[PDB]
RNA sequence: AUUUAGUUGGGCACUCUAGCGAGACUGCCGGUGACAAACCGGAGGAAGGUGGGGAUGACGUCAAAUCAUCAUGCCCCUUAUGACCUGGGCUACACACGUGCUACAAUGGGAAGUACAACGAGUCGCUAGACCGCGAGGUCAUGCAAAUCUCUUAAAGCUUCUCUCAGUUCGGAUUGCAGGCUGCAACUCGCCUGCAUGAAGCCGGAAUCGCUAGUAAUCGCGGAUCAGCACGCCGCGGUGAA
């Protein structure tokens, strides 16, 4: 915080596919100390995904991910005390963080009255580069290098 | 909420039955804040105390349900 | 057998030494004594706002505890019975002879 | 006025729903521990003086 | 028009739709249907012409009408025209217990 | 006869594990392990001791339990297993420690404090 | 071994209860360091580097607060500003603000089955059990001044079915009627139940608050004052993130 960086609390793998990413995604759906429900919508969404175009709940998942995880980011810094936003070389981990964040959040507004159809359709559309999360990453990369001229030698 | 019968204080009953023979005297001063209304009261004229002044009010028929305190309001707003 | 004694005080030293005394008065004459059985030690709680007019932030909470013991005996001879009847000390902890 | 009031309670009340609690040495009307019959502050202080058997400070 | 006084919807579930009519809550519908011996049927109601008459008969044994309001109206009328503090504050809306009104208008008038 | 024991504690819950040679099984309070447990597939959690020693069968488990929630005591059986396997061979404890799962998690609910709505929550507070 | 059961035999092994002890001290390893203090990593160990938490508040600042807990100089009332009783206030409502609770639903609404804590209260009080009324409850009776008996099988949880995106079966403010409890007495001015009616309200600007872990978020339990009345306050525990 002020002294120095701090530890990071790694998670356990999943009890079905044994994936650190799967657990790290189940956690980012839970709301208010209620977990089992999140696991249930995860598994049901996974089965729905594998149903139409059965390849894997994991492989198409990573496809959608690499479609999303960005490579730059505007980092507002007042080196000149002004509204300088300098493109930053985003770290490895925060990339996955933002992947999951955009996925879940922006999928929450997809709008299937059904419980988990929202997620499944979202990642299936992302793996094929259709959907605003893909547009979100491309917008981040289009605002980065939109001003890399005066914000790079820093 | 008193299903073991209603209630009116005795220093009003004896003072309201005492007219059942003849005509009624226009005045029955009281405290007038703990008594519901019984059928034996119709046609009287009871003044009602509001902590400040007694309020003279007659007795009609349908005005028989509630307690005595719902006619001299102690608020006086306006 | 047909006799036992409860203890309820605050400082454990007095309770424990009363325990030792009664065990002497029991296993002296006869035998078949039971040890100083511990017990759950009920506890209380209060909360006093540590001010006098305002500032309901500053709380000051107090407490109370009641250690307990328990001892039964078997085959009480007339000797130790009357020794119990005569033993009264200490006088900081309340005991009660009970069947 | 505390003297007329204190004298009030020592009598048997006019009706049963009238016998409330009030400290003995002091005379606070509110918040008297009806296990001790002390007010809030008087018990607070007297605890310091080592004159209530039992009560101490509670750290845990 | 439609089936009981007025106000019955189409393409719904039965027991829910029977609550719609003014004066029928939820217990009323279940007990009424009990006295016929029916069920949901189903989510688009497909009643038979005989069941309709059965319910039209069992309903006409209830004070609930498109007229329940007249009784309530006359009751608050008897109220407001004798004393009446309850009736007086019923010219301005206060209950059987009062609630120390310095917010209790946000449900009656939109005071702000 | 031969019987093996070991205890476990988590979040103020405690389970009294009992081990014996079998096929790989556990009867929680005379019930199948999938009864006491809800839906919970935190069963890899429970067999996780086995996934490192005596991999991954096969003994049986008698188990009593009381206290805490389900997740608490569920995690609290995990440690009777560790202690039992420890009873068998004191040649295993190194590979247990390196993989951990041997020391008692002392995290527990916090002693609250007067003046704060929760263990640390501070009430919203008007500035001016 | 046997019974409905740890009950009853049998036992004190375990669990737990609670006294006395034991244990964490940079104690040993490597390194950095002027060889010092200290610092980075290691073994062992349940915990490693003030292990986690609390109680504990220096000189003084602010003529901060308090003669209404109590005390007290001075000034004052004294057939009245002292005192007794009934009735009403402190609960008043065009309005402005601070703190909280319930919500705007599909991780949801309803219906049916299914398990798991912890802290404490109890003699004029906790009610067992059974009977009655759909309910708040009533009737007769049962133990308990206590690890025995009761409050009290905790609720979210887990398993099925129905409801389909609507001011909706969401929301239940408000109001009519009939009841229950304590109470000498519930209009002013109690808590709760049943029926009936069914408001605003579909995530909230400028602005602004809390929070670094068993925390935040969320769900229940208890008790202080107390015939009676808690969304407040004081404690406990369950689930469990970034
Ligand atoms: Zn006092």
């Amino acid at each position: 915080p002020r002294k120095g960086p701090v530890a990071k609390r790694d998670v356990l793998p999943d009890p079905i596919y044994n994936s650190k990413l799967v657990t790290r995604l189940i956690n980012r759906v839970m709301v208010d100390g209620k977990r089992g429900i999140a696991a249930n919508i995860i598994y049901n969404s996974f089965d729905i995904i594998k149903e139409s175009t059965g390849n894997d709940p994991l492989e198409v998942f990573e496809q959608a991910m690499k479609n999303v995880m960005p490579v730059l980011e505007v980092k507002a810094r007042r080196v000149g005390g002004s509204n300088y936003q300098v493109p930053v070389e985003v770290r490895p981990e925060r990339r996955t963080t933002l992947g999951l964040r955009w996925v879940v959040n922006y999928a929450r507004l997809r709008g299937e009255h059904t419980m988990e159809e929202r997620l499944a359709k979202e990642i299936m559309d992302a793996a094929n580069n259709t959907g605003a999360s893909v547009k979100k990453r491309e917008d981040t990369h289009k605002m980065a290098d939109a001003n890399r001229a005066f914000a790079h030698y820093r | 909420s008193l299903k073991k019968g209603p209630f009116v204080d005795d220093h009003l009953m004896k003072k309201v039955e005492a007219q059942q023979g003849a005509e009624k005297k226009k005045v029955i001063k009281t405290w007038s804040r703990r008594s519901t209304i019984f059928p034996s009261f119709v046609g009287f004229t009871i003044a009602v105390y509001d902590g400040r002044k007694h309020v003279p009010v007659y007795i009609q028929e349908d005005m028989v349900g509630h307690k005595l305190g719902e006619f001299a309001p102690t608020r006086t707003y306006r | 057998q047909k006799i036992r004694i409860r203890l309820k005080a605050y400082e454990h030293r007095i309770l424990d030494q009363s325990a030792d005394k009664i065990v002497e008065t029991a296993k002296r004459t006869g035998a078949d004594v039971s040890g100083p059985i511990p017990l759950p030690t009920e506890r209380s709680l209060y909360t006093v706002i540590r001010a006098t007019h305002k500032y309901k932030d500053s709380r000051e909470q107090f407490e109370m505890r009641t250690h307990k013991r328990l001892i039964d005996i078997v085959n009480p001879t007339p000797k130790t019975v009357d020794a119990l009847m005569k033993l009264d000390l200490p006088s900081g902890v309340n005991i009660e002879i009970k069947l | 006025a505390k003297k007329s009031m204190i004298a009030k309670n020592k009598r048997p009340a006019k009706h049963s729903t009238q016998a409330y609690t009030r400290c003995e040495r002091c005379g606070r009307p509110h918040s008297v521990y009806r296990k001790f019959h002390l007010c809030r502050i008087c018990f607070r202080e007297l605890a310091y003086k080592g004159q209530i058997p039992g009560v101490k400070k509670a750290s845990w | 028009a439609r089936i009981a006084g007025v106000d019955i919807p189409r393409d719904k579930r039965v027991v829910v739709s029977l609550t719609y009519i003014y004066g029928i809550g939820n217990t009323t519908a279940k007990k009424v249907l009990a006295n016929v011996g029916v069920s949901e049927d189903v989510r688009v109601r497909d009643l038979t012409n005989e069941q309709t008459d059965a319910i039209r008969a069992e309903i006409d044994k209830l004070k609930v009408e498109g007229d329940l309001r007249r009784e309530v109206n006359l009751n608050i009328k008897r109220l407001m025209e004798i004393g009446s503090y309850r009736g007086i504050r019923h010219r301005r809306g206060l209950p059987t217990r009062g609630q120390n009104t310095k917010n209790n208008a946000r449900t009656r008038k939109g005071p702000t | 006869q031969v019987q093996y024991s070991g205890t476990g504690r988590r979040k103020n819950a405690v389970a009294r594990v009992r081990l014996v040679p079998g096929t790989g099984k556990i009867t929680v309070n005379k019930k199948d392990v999938e009864e006491y447990i809800p839906h919970a597939d935190l069963r890899e959690v429970i067999n996780q001791p086995f996934g490192v020693t005596e991999t991954k069968g096969a003994y049986d488990v008698i188990v009593n339990v009381n206290g805490g929630g389900y997740a608490g005591q569920s995690g609290a059986i995990r440690h009777g297993i560790a202690r039992a396997l420890l009873q068998v061979d004191p040649d295993f404890r190194s590979a247990l420690k390196r993989a951990g799962l041997l020391t008692r998690d002392a995290r527990m609910v916090e002693r609250k404090k007067p003046g704060l709505k929760k263990a640390r929550k501070a009430s919203q507070f008007s500035k001016r």
